[PDB]
């Protein structure tokens, strides 16, 4: 019974992940359309901080003590440099490997065995079919608020309320032994790491039309 | 760790008859332990009802380790203790050998004793005189028991007994 | 099975492109070696865009990648 | 051989050399010199008088070129069209450039497995054929494809 | 390192009955180890339904080392233990032996019985004498076993039984 | 330096009869040991299926050295353990003689028995008085085993038991 | 079943390399024309240097840690006196055996036991077919190398990048006891190893027309 809830579990989860996977194959260009990268890699191949915010915040610490604020800001992951842009591959990709080890305890042998065998599967394959979904669910809203965070980061830094990296390059000419030569060595580092700025002064705000 | 008291499953690929004690080796298919393979032996039994696997020495893969739970036998597909062989290999065999010695040894007799009320006599010969060594022969060897042989494409279930870790 | 039909027949597969070569001289839509230019959209396995399978052989169902994400997609569940 | 395609999909060189064949007896200039492929065909097999317009069975003509050239590997495609003088050199060149664009747009949607393609048209500025007694119906009004094998 | 109760292959070259135990070697022709040598004896059971091999020096080369490692053989693809050779070997030869015995006793004395109701009393007299000293010799040597004999050119397959270093 | 039970040759120059234990002598012709010789006995078996050699005392000149590296001798080419020799020296004299008394005091008391119902006479006297103590000493003398015996021109092959240097 | 597929590799093998060979001998001029070490042995037998240079050259430490540079130039092995230039012969020709001893006793019996020995032997054919082609192209790589080292080593000699060796010889007249005696000693010494210059200032370029 259970042995048979668990191999549909199985062959239901495999099934969706398979489908889920050849369909988001099947849409592409567009995929990597929207999450673009590279747009907002910075000029020195710095990937952005991630900027998270909450408005109308509220902490009942215990019976006569409450707290409130308008709003807060928190940075989730420090910048970084890197070489290649990400991309959505290592974020809405889910595995597949399909099981083809068929052996259980209990084989049904009654025609009550049988037929309970066959709403067991059924309703593992739901069940792995809908755990499918959660995970796939999971994935994107991870992606989405990440790329998201990046947005913020670049419109906060655009509305002059964050400090923008700092980027230090210095030069040397031909260097090594008589045996080894590098012919222009240069040195590139960061040495500002973005943060928040507390100044109320240096706010600028924006008005639309 | 293993409960103390469950059931794991194993696949027989060898076959023996229970006739000599000797290794015999089984591999887990299932479950989280994964190609384990089982060393043990086997017992005999007073009466060819059942026959039973002691089965020992279990080797996990992965790492060098081999543990010593020691566990046993059903029936797969039974939830019995029963071997799936044959029973009747040497019975008649001697009931007839023993059944021809006494039938040779009353012809001879018999048959010469009613002579009063030469190929005759000499059947009677025949019979009244290797009736005797035949009988005491079959009498002295009818004794060995019907083996059993248990089956190289075979499964079988295994109930655990004590624990590991 | 045959790759040059309706043909004179194939010639030989070059390696500097995996190709078949057939009788006239056109360049066969078979492929020979591995080092060629194919067309992969699907994979299998798992812990894929991620540290890899971890090698050791753990008494628990989950694998987790090399990178410390854990794949219960390729672990199994109860 | 069950997990790496041993050849490329939907590939048959019968059915290439067959449609080849087909185009060739059906009117329709084929050319395969190197791994240069040229395939080119007359205006009034398409178009109308001087029109940039379609007639429904032309749609069917299209089907099956771009079914054969679904076949290969390519990069980029080059669709050129001539035509004859008529009134003017720039009446000539516009109908050319929008015939082209029509056709380029339509192969497009078509599923043609490429990178880019480029259209053009130049009136009658590169005729073929020095006779020139007929109009559209004349061969040196015509469009051309090309380009090149992809490995 | 070996696995706790894996397979592996042996080549049988020599041959021998299972008549005086000695010294017995095989090669092991595949796997990990190559071109290695074992030798060890046999075993007698008390019925000839199966024949086995003790084995258990095993000699690698390369290096000059001896290690001790104790396994038995089955017949490779077959996963069973038994020996093709013969097991019939001993049995109507006692059996003739005896009975014409028992057949000669009978007849010197059913013929020499038969006189109340020369040539003929010879004969009564070849049976009934010689009959008698044949019959007790065979009843003595009629508890010869029937034997059996591994021959020089068949294989075997190898299950392990300890691990090794 | 020697593998742990490994193939030599050798040629054996002397035979003797398997009845009576004695210093024997053979040389090794072949392998790295050349010009070496090996002296040691023979072993009785109950059963006339089988004759070995043993050989220990190993002779290897280059060094006044005498290692004591046991071992036997297989049928040459055969890759087997019998000797090629002949097994049915004394069935057929034994087995006549025990007939022979036999049927003489079977012909002596059935031709005296048969008197109611002299040179017959004498032949009773003769078979049925001097059958017995002739069967009584061939039922003594009956016990005799058929020997086997070595011939003193045919090589041998010599498999290992222990190594040396 | 295994027997017979390392028993097809080992034939596999020994067969590609006896081909390869062969074709090899039976073209050579032409190799032996394109490979001339003698052409390029300096005036006293000197075998020169070997050298590599890479081009943009870029590694990264961690966050804040880049390093880069233009060109790079590595010497592979220093120059040293020989007696014959080298050859083809220690780089292409690979060894040749034949392995003709298949313990089978294991003969196959049954049809599909036939069979598969028949695929297993296939697979290992074309396994030891393979196994030889990457061995032939590392080889060819390794001797390409050398090559290029070599050719690299003279244009910057010519370019004035770095150093010939300086070689001087000592003379001594008649030698030796009143029982052995040499002619005319003389002594080979070399001062100045091949190595690279790092005044880049003597460095003289070259304009082709």
């Amino acid at each position: 019974k259970e042995t048979a809830l668990s191999v549909g579990a199985q062959a239901g989860l495999a099934w969706r992940a398979k489908i889920i996977d050849e369909q988001l194959n099947k849409q592409a260009r567009n995929l990597d359309a929207i999450y673009d990268f590279n747009s907002l890699v910075l000029e020195h191949n710095i990937l952005p901080p991630v900027l998270l915010e909450g408005r109308n915040t509220l902490n009942l610490a215990d019976a006569q003590s409450i707290r409130i604020s308008d709003r807060t800001y928190k940075v989730a992951k420090q910048a970084h440099f890197i070489t290649t842009p990400p991309t959505w591959r290592q974020y809405l990709w889910m595995d597949y490997v399909k099981p083809e080890a068929p052996n259980v305890t209990l084989l049904p042998k009654t025609k009550a065995e049988k037929e309970i065998w066959c709403i067991y599967t059924e309703r593992g394959w739901k069940n792995g079919i809908d755990q499918a979904n959660t995970i796939l669910e999971e994935n994107i809203a991870r992606i989405k608020e990440d790329f998201g965070g990046m947005i913020l980061y670049r419109k906060l830094l655009a509305m002059n309320m964050v400090s923008p990296p700092y980027v230090s390059h210095t030069d040397l000419g031909v260097t090594g032994d008589g045996s080894e030569i590098h012919i222009d060595d240069r040195v590139l580092r960061i040495t500002a790491l973005p943060e928040l700025n507390v100044n109320s002064a240096e706010w600028r705000a924006a008005v639309a039309k | 760790i293993i409960k103390t008291g469950d059931i794991m499953f194993a696949v027989l690929d060898t076959s023996v008859n229970s006739d000599e004690p000797g290794p015999i080796l089984a591999t887990i298919v299932t479950g989280k332990l994964k190609g384990s393979k089982l060393i043990g032996s086997f017992n005999l039994p007073s009466n060819a009802d059942k026959m039973v696997i002691t089965f020992n020495t279990m080797s996990i893969p992965g790492a060098e380790k081999t543990i010593s739970i020691s566990a046993y036998a059903i029936d797969p597909n039974t939830a019995r203790t029963a071997l799936a062989s044959r029973t009747n290999h040497h019975y008649l065999m001697r009931y007839g050998s023993l059944f021809a010695s006494s039938f040779l040894q009353g012809f001879g007799n018999a048959f010469q004793s009613a002579n009063t009320t030469s190929t005759l006599e000499n059947a009677v010969i025949g019979l009244a005189t290797v009736g005797k060594a035949w009988s005491q022969q079959a009498q002295q060897l009818f004794n060995t028991p019907t083996t059993v042989e248990v089956y190289s494409g075979t499964g079988l279930g295994i109930l655990f007994t004590q624990d590991v870790t | 099975d045959g790759c040059c039909s309706k043909m004179g027949g194939i010639n030989y597969c070059d390696s500097s492109a995996g190709r078949l070569v057939c009788n006239n001289g056109f360049y066969s839509t078979c492929y020979c070696t591995r080092h060629a230019v194919m067309d992969l959209q699907f994979l299998m396995g798992c812990c894929l865009w991620h540290g890899g399978v971890y090698p050791q052989l753990n008494s628990s169902g989950l694998v987790v990648c090399n990178d410390g994400y854990v794949s219960e997609e390729c672990s199994l569940q109860k | 051989v069950p997990k790496l395609p041993c050849r490329v999909d939907g590939a048959c060189d019968a059915t290439i050399i067959k449609m080849m064949t087909d185009l060739n007896k059906k009117g329709i200039k084929v050319a395969s010199v190197g791994q240069n492929y040229l395939i080119s065909i007359p205006a009034s097999a398409l178009f109308a008088d001087q029109s940039p317009r379609l007639n429904w069975a032309s749609y069917s003509l299209l089907n099956e070129i771009a079914a054969f050239l679904k076949q290969f590997r390519k990069i980029a495609i080059t669709v050129t069209s001539y035509s004859s003088k008529y009134v003017s050199v720039k009446r000539e060149r516009a109908l050319t450039l929008a015939r082209s664009r029509v056709v380029s747009e339509y192969l497009w949607s078509q599923g043609v497995d490429s990178r880019i393609i480029f259209t053009q048209g130049l009136g009658s500025d590169k005729p073929i054929t020095s006779y020139t007694l007929g109009g559209d119906r004349s061969p040196n009004a015509r469009v051309e494809i090309t380009f090149r094998r992809a490995v």
